[PDB]
């Protein structure tokens, strides 16, 4: 079916009523079925509003306010399932659709609006509005909303047709023979759940169902109540991960397919992409981005904070500023790639007259704590009075160095009273020299080994009057016992450049917890990673070759073919929508049950499932 | 050759002291450089008067805060020094110098020009 | 502001080595930096940063600075040697930078 999104700008009116009619048609040309919500607001009258009889379905509300058109033919619009609401209840709002000359909206035929899900509706202010008033609301809103209505008709002054006398107790939409009310909740019997098609219990509709049917069984609603796979109201989207017995493992289901709205697709539609709880989204929102798998797009958490690129010193509304002041540094939220340079100069903290800028606030240094990388150069020539070291720049991991300092350094950090450098992420310098002098306090500066951050043939370090080895080594201000000759970034073992052994985490230790520590581990790339918190330790022998289940030596509770698993699975959906049951015998193995044993089973045969 | 320096070399007391620093070689609208004044007394010591940065920014000597003002106009590659109210002890020679941010010092030094303030 | 002291005159033998101080309150937490400046030239800067030496500046210029005294150290003393001589500081927090009152080399 042909999908529009919907509107959002609830009263607010795009331009002229002209350009508010385009903006309107645009988005609902065609569409079938609204993912978002329904606002007819400002169409006025004689303008041609014929391609609303083809909406069906609307998940969020149905805005239809301020409009002067005397017809809105929403003739095929069956379901408003109400995922969002405008005021705070309201899944249909029709308010004040009228005009000095008190002639508005008069007919709103809706005579398949046979259900709403989820809110309740509103009418107010609206004159000239005929036949709604008869209209008994209880047959298609939800009997939990009925509590929040709001209905308000006070057309008494206006020239209005009479209902069709066939329409069930003058119940009609319209002044046409179409138009009487199609009841088919109120009128059901009591063993019909749900709905029904007429008053007997032999034709009641399924509870699938959401407006109608046309008989008993589910591929026979009119529409979906949740959703709708191919042509079968389900409940749920077919499972995309089952437990396949042959590979005793959960495998992706070739019948599993993704949620789009109130349907379940094979694969999402063009420039959409499919989030990481199964569904098809416009766009990965925040705190996820984009990536591909299997050719098709997928969304993916942040690792931390998501990629927001950020004008530096010297590009854009930057160009021609001294330094990181407290007037630009709100344009630094947020940031983790800089495009351009940073200036951090003593005129921040002090301010000046010539520009209008207070003195730069030093907790707010902070802000760009998330910035992992500059194109260009780095210049700090101040820093705040009680940190010990560049405590905002401890995730920068990659200088570019496009543009340089005196044609020459790419990081200058100059004439600081900090202890240490602080730059425990810093991998890579692609280009430009470093300049670190004048920071009489500082130590760990000429351990750090440069031409393993260098990327460029010819780049030079200068890296003097700081504080002396003599003075650094006395204290006690040297490298970790941990860290590799490759120098360090302070004292802690998380400074360090590299370890000399292997690694857990981002912290340099003697040795892995191959055959001690609570937390088992294995080695790979001289960096420990923790077993399976399956894989039971081991006394005399290692605990686990490998990540996961399958590189155990030893389950520590139970066996599910080559995987150690916590419980056999009991009451995992399997293929043909049949539940998987499994049972541990003496040896703490898992095995299947019996085909006939549907509710789990202790034993082999029909023993484990007695009657 | 890089840096020029420009101005009356005669200046009656009381009056501004107007002098121009041109660059050549380069451009002064660089975020690598500040730009300073110097002078000394002849037979004196260095003093250093203010330095400028191409955007506006200004630093002063506490000795000279309210009759020293320096400009900068990135058009003509240049930077000014202006001295209201002089005396007869502001005769020196006046030195535009070139002003790193990664060492603090004057790299590049002009070769100055004497203005004398007399009768 | 900030005050740096300098001798007015210092002599040296021909080849041997001469040593031009630079007092200040507690300079040693501050990097000083030295011009040499001939009669009728601009200062030209012969050491930077404590004790480091500009592209141009013969090996015999070293210097060094702790507590309250940088030393300018000029290592061989030539004839063409003999000129005035400024310690330079920048201060970080105020952004002034002060010079000294010179210092005028004289070789014997
Ligand atoms: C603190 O951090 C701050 C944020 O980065 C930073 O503020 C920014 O500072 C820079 C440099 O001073 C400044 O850039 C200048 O902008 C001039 C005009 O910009 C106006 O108008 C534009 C129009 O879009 C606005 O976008 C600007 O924001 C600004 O309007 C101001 O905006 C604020 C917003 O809140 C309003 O509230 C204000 O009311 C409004 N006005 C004011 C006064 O603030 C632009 O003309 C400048 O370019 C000229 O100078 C350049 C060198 O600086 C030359 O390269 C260039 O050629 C331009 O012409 C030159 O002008 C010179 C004037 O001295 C002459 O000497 C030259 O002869 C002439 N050359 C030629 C060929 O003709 C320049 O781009 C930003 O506007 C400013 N941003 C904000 C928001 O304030 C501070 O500097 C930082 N302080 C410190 C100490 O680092
Ligand atoms: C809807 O779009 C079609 C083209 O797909 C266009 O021909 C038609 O004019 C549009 N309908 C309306 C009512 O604007
Ligand atoms: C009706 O409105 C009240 C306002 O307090 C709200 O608390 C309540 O949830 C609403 N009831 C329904 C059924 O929406
Ligand atoms: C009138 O409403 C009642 C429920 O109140 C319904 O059962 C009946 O079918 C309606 N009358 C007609 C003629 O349909
Ligand atoms: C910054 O990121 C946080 C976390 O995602 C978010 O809550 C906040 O709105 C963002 N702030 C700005 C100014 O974008
Ligand atoms: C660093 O410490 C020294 C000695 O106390 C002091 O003179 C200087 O002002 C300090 N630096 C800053 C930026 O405060
Ligand atoms: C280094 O790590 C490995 C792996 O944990 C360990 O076997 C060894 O004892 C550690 N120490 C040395 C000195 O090799
Ligand atoms: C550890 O486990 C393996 C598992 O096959 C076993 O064969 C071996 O004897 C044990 N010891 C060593 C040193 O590998
Ligand atoms: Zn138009
Ligand atoms: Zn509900
Ligand atoms: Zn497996
Ligand atoms: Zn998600
Ligand atoms: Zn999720
Ligand atoms: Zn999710
Ligand atoms: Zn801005
Ligand atoms: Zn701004
Ligand atoms: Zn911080
Ligand atoms: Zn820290
Ligand atoms: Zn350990
Ligand atoms: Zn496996
Ligand atoms: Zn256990
Ligand atoms: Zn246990
Ligand atoms: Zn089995
Ligand atoms: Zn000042
Ligand atoms: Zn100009
Ligand atoms: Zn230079
Ligand atoms: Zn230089
Ligand atoms: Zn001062």
């Amino acid at each position: 079916k042909k999908v529009c999104q919907g509107t959002s700008n609830k009263l607010t009116q795009l331009g002229t009523f002209e350009d508010h009619f385009l903006s309107l048609q645009r988005m609902f040309n065609n569409c079938e079925v609204v993912l978002g919500n329904l606002e007819i607001t400002y169409v006025q009258r004689n303008y041609d509003l014929s391609f609303l009889k083809t909406i069906q379905e609307v998940a969020g509300y149905v805005l239809i306010a301020l409009n002067t058109v005397e017809r809105i033919p929403l003739e095929n619009l069956q379901i408003i399932r109400g995922n969002m609401y405008y005021e705070n209840s309201y899944a249909l709002a029709v308010l004040s659709n009228y005009d000095a000359n008190k002639t508005g909206l008069k007919e709103l035929p809706m005579r398949n609006l046979q259900e709403i899900l989820h809110g309740a509706v509103r009418f107010s202010n609206n004159p000239a509005l005929c036949n709604v008033e008869s209209i008994q609301w209880r047959d298609i809103v939800s009997s939990d909303f009925l509590s929040n209505m709001s209905m308000d008709f006070q057309n008494h002054l206006g020239s209005c047709q009479k209902c069709d006398p066939s329409c069930p107790n003058g119940s009609c939409w319209g002044a046409g023979e179409e138009n009487c009310q199609k009841l088919t909740k109120i009128i059901c019997a009591q063993q019909c759940s749900g709905r029904c098609r007429g008053k007997s219990p032999s034709d009641c509709c399924h509870n699938q169902c959401a407006a109608g049917c046309t008989g008993p069984r589910e591929s026979d609603c009119l529409v979906c109540r949740k959703f709708r796979d191919e042509a079968t109201c389900k409940d749920t989207c077919p499972p995309l991960m089952l437990y396949n017995p042959t590979t005793y493992q959960m495998d992706v289901n070739p019948e599993g397919k993704y949620s789009f709205g109130a349907t379940c697709v094979k694969k999402c539609p063009r420039n959409y992409v499919v989030t990481d709880h199964g569904s098809c989204v416009r766009a990965c929102g925040a705190d996820s981005y984009e990536m591909e798998e299997d050719g098709v797009r997928k969304c993916k958490k942040c690792e931390g904070p998501c990629r927001k690129v950020c004008n530096g010193i010297g590009i854009g509304e930057f160009k021609d500023s001294l330094s990181i002041n407290a007037t630009n540094i709100k344009h630094f939220k947020n940031c983790t790639s800089i495009s351009g340079d940073l200036h951090i100069l003593p005129v921040a903290f002090r301010g000046d007259s010539f520009t209008h800028t207070p003195p730069l606030d030093p907790q707010e240094l902070d802000i760009l704590k998330t910035v992992k990388e500059i194109t260009g150069f780095l210049l700090i020539q101040a820093w705040p009075e009680n940190r010990t070291d560049l405590h905002a720049f401890e995730n920068l991991e990659i200088i570019r160095g496009r543009t340089k300092q005196h044609g020459q350094f790419s990081l200058a950090v100059v004439s600081l009273n900090i202890t240490s450098l602080g730059l425990r992420s810093l991998k890579e310098i692609s280009d430009g020299d470093v300049i670190i002098s004048g920071n009489k306090n500082l130590c760990y500066a000429n351990t750090i080994n440069w031409k393993k951050l260098f990327g460029t043939s010819g780049q030079k370090t200068k890296i003097i009057s700081n504080r002396g080895e003599n003075s650094c080594k006395a204290t006690g201000q040297v490298c970790h016992a941990l860290c590799s000759p490759e120098g360090c970034w302070g004292p802690e073992p998380r400074d360090c450049v590299s370890c000399r052994n292997v690694s857990r985490g981002r912290e340099c230790v003697d040795k892995c917890n191959l055959l001690e520590g609570e937390p088992r581990e294995f080695v790979e790339n001289s960096e420990c990673i923790q077993c399976h918190p399956e894989c039971l330790p081991q006394a005399m022998n290692i605990t686990c070759t490998g990540r996961g289940p399958d590189n155990c030596i030893q389950c520590a509770h139970y066996i599910d073919g080559p995987h150690c698993v916590k419980t056999c699975p009991a009451g995992v959906m399997g293929e043909n929508n049949t539940l998987v049951w499994k049972y541990a015998d003496a040896g703490h193995v898992c095995h299947l049950c019996h085909p006939n044993c549907t509710y789990g089973c202790t034993g082999p045969g029909l023993e484990g499932c007695p009657t | 050759v890089q840096l020029q320096e420009s101005g009356p070399g005669l200046v009656k007391p009381s009056e501004t002291l107007s002098l121009t620093c041109t660059v050549s070689g380069g451009s002064i609208s660089s975020s690598s450089y500040y730009w300073g004044w110097i002078r000394q007394p002849p037979g004196k010591g260095l003093e250093w008067i203010g330095s400028i940065y191409y955007s506006g920014s200004t630093y002063y000597n506490p000795s000279l805060k309210s009759r020293v003002t320096i400009s900068v106009d990135t058009s003509k590659n240049q930077f000014s020094l202006k001295l209201s109210s002089v005396t007869a002890a502001d005769t020196a020679v006046y030195y535009c110098a070139r002003l790193p941010m990664v060492t603090m010092s004057f790299d590049y030094w002009g070769q100055g020009t004497l203005v004398t303030v007399s009768s | 502001s900030y005050v740096l002291t300098q001798p007015p005159s210092v002599s040296v033998a021909p080849g041997k080595t001469a040593r031009i101080t630079c007092g200040g309150n507690n300079i040693g937490s501050k990097s000083v930096h030295w011009y040499q400046q001939k009669p009728g030239q601009a200062p030209v800067l012969v050491i930077y940063y404590d004790s480091d030496r500009p592209s141009g500046i013969p090996e015999r210029f070293s210097g060094s600075n702790s507590g309250n005294t940088a030393t300018l150290t000029i290592s061989r003393v030539e004839a063409g040697d003999e000129a005035d001589y400024y310690c330079q500081v920048w201060d970080s927090s105020s952004d002034h930078v002060v010079f000294g009152g010179g210092t005028k080399l004289t070789v014997l």
